[PDB]
């Protein structure tokens, strides 16, 4: 739908060639599409939520879950783990 | 390393402070007085964690993991009627033994010894309802004789029944006693077991409680319920490190690691700024304080909940948990200023520790003047001063033996000689504890491991 809309727009702007209308249509297209991608990523993919999860998991941002995993797997970690199924 | 903790209500004060603490927790976690979470169970994302203290049978109901123990069924029935469905009726212990036959520690110890099977069965059943357990939080109410005896009995049972669990305790001491001899004897007998078995003990002297309740509240008359509200808010603030886990302290064992330097020194001194969840909390936005001012107030004697007796006091483990929108630069400035204004033992280079907590998303947000509060806990020897006068009482009454016809019944020893010997042993134990605390105030304490290897 975005392609059809902006294609009709550029078709209406074909007689001018290189004009400032072309540039402003480009700017509106870029702004709209960037806001749309940000919305889609934050809603359907939870971008900021993914960043928070990575910060809590890999960067150990959540001490509670880290302590939980430690008390869960301390027995296996203390034992030699040369063979891990 | 995080586990579930069960609350233990012993005595009338114990039950009252337990009721107040559970009401405060229901206020923080939006659970209310009905036991059903005031929030809809459709929102699964919760920054807090009620599991360490609330068992979840139905999705909207969170049963507080606590047992109600007392000899007076009136207060238990009152708390159950006010909190309809909130508490579990099967976890309410009264033993149907009637009213306490006096304020003797021996009476409570006997009523706990005889009905030990039922309370142990209830504790085991509650342990069966959980999987990851860490320890209990016992409320002594040592001002009462039956309450102190019951607390000592539970301590003497749980020390050997569960040695792998950390047992913290909360002893509330009165300011003035109508008959100082009986209350002093009960507190000494309970402190004997505290030194023997208890892993952590927080003292609560009622003098500072009355002073603060007269200062911050508008009413000059002080009611016991809103005074227990202070202790309940204190317990909620300290448990916030688990209910609302931070990124540094996430387990009660980890919290006590920086607070317990040795099993001997297990008595702490509390302090807290002007509260915000209490009854008369409207006169808090006129203070216009910062985090540095909050730390100063935490170090101020006017905000300590026990008898300060600050005569160059020696600190051993100074720690604090700050709840609210806290700034790191103010924290660094406050630490710089306090390290220049706090007496430390020269044998240890360990300074005070600062922790920052998070505010609940459902608690009423306060204005920018008292939006951030903090709690402080300092290991100080001056706590023995609270016992010193008490021992003084002992030291000036034990030469005759008054009120001996009341501690002879109930306990295993009906003779005067055996009770006298037990009291002398308890006095010797508390004397040795005071000697350990006064030796820890010296550098030769640590030099003892240097002189011999
Ligand atoms: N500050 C405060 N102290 C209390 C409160 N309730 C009890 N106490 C303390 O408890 C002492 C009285 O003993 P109780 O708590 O009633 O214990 P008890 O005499 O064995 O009675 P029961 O606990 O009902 O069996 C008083 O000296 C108070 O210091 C309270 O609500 N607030």
């Amino acid at each position: 739908e975005f392609s059809k809309k902006y294609h009709v727009l550029y078709q209406s702007n074909s007689y001018r060639g290189i004009s400032t209308n072309f540039f402003e249509i480009i700017n509106d297209q870029y702004s709209e599409i960037v806001n749309h991608t940000n919305q889609i990523l934050n809603q359907k993919f939870h971008y900021r939520d993914v960043v928070f999860a990575l910060k809590n998991i890999l960067l150990m941002g959540k001490s509670d879950f880290m302590d939980a995993l430690i008390e869960k797997a301390n027995d296996i970690l203390a034992t030699p783990s040369d063979s891990l199924p | 390393m995080g586990g579930e903790i069960i609350t233990l209500q012993a005595g009338q004060c114990g039950n009252h402070v337990g009721k107040f603490l559970w009401s405060q927790l229901a206020k923080e976690h939006a659970i209310g007085t009905d036991g059903l979470s005031q929030l809809p169970d459709s929102s699964t994302e919760r920054d807090d964690d009620t599991k360490p203290f609330f068992r979840e049978n139905s999705r909207n109901k969170f049963t507080p993991r606590a047992i109600m123990m007392d000899s007076e069924p009136s207060v238990i029935a009152d708390v159950e009627n006010t909190f309809r469905g909130f508490f579990d009726p099967r976890n309410t212990w009264v033993a149907s033994d009637g009213a306490s036959a006096g304020n003797s520690w021996a009476n409570g110890y006997d009523i706990g010894t005889r009905n030990q099977d039922d309370i142990l069965n209830k504790i085991d059943k509650e342990i069966d309802s959980t999987d990851n357990f860490e320890g209990f939080q016992l409320l002594h109410s040592v001002a009462g004789g039956t309450g102190s005896g019951l607390g000592s009995n539970l301590l003497e049972a749980l020390c050997d029944r569960y040695p792998k669990k950390i047992l913290t305790t909360y002893s509330v001491f009165p300011a003035r006693s109508s008959e100082v001899v009986v209350q002093s004897y009960n507190t000494i007998l309970a402190l004997r077991r505290l030194i023997e078995d208890s892993d952590a003990t927080v003292v609560f002297d009622n003098a500072s409680l009355l002073n603060i309740s007269g200062k911050v509240f508008r009413n000059p008359n002080i009611d016991l319920q809103h005074t227990n509200q202070l202790i309940s808010t204190i317990i909620s603030s300290v448990t916030n490190s688990i209910r609302f886990p931070s990124y540094m302290y996430s387990s009660m064992s980890s919290i006590y690691s920086t607070l317990i330097p040795s099993p001997e020194l297990h008595f702490l001194s509390p302090s807290f700024t002007p509260f915000t969840s209490d009854y008369i909390h409207d006169d808090i936005a006129h203070k216009g304080h910062s985090s540095y001012d909050v730390m100063l107030d935490l170090l101020d004697p006017s905000n300590s909940l026990v008898s300060t007796a600050m005569n160059n006091p020696t600190y051993f483990n100074v720690y604090n948990t700050i709840i609210g929108n806290v700034e790191p630069r103010q924290i660094s400035r406050a630490m710089t200023k306090l390290q220049q204004r706090i007496k430390f033992p020269s044998w240890s280079s360990s300074a005070m520790h600062v922790n920052i907590g998070r505010r609940s998303p459902y608690l009423p947000l306060q204005p920018n003047e008292n939006e951030v509060s903090g709690m402080m806990l300092s290991n100080m020897s001056t706590v023995v001063n609270v016992f010193e006068n008490a021992c003084n009482t002992f030291d000036k009454v034990f030469a005759k033996g008054a009120f001996l016809n009341n501690y002879n019944v109930g306990d295993l020893f009906q003779s005067m000689q055996n009770v006298q010997d037990e009291f002398a042993e308890s006095r010797e134990v508390v004397q040795s504890l005071m000697e350990d605390y006064v030796a820890a105030e010296q550098d030769s304490y640590l030099d003892d491991v240097l002189v011999d290897d």
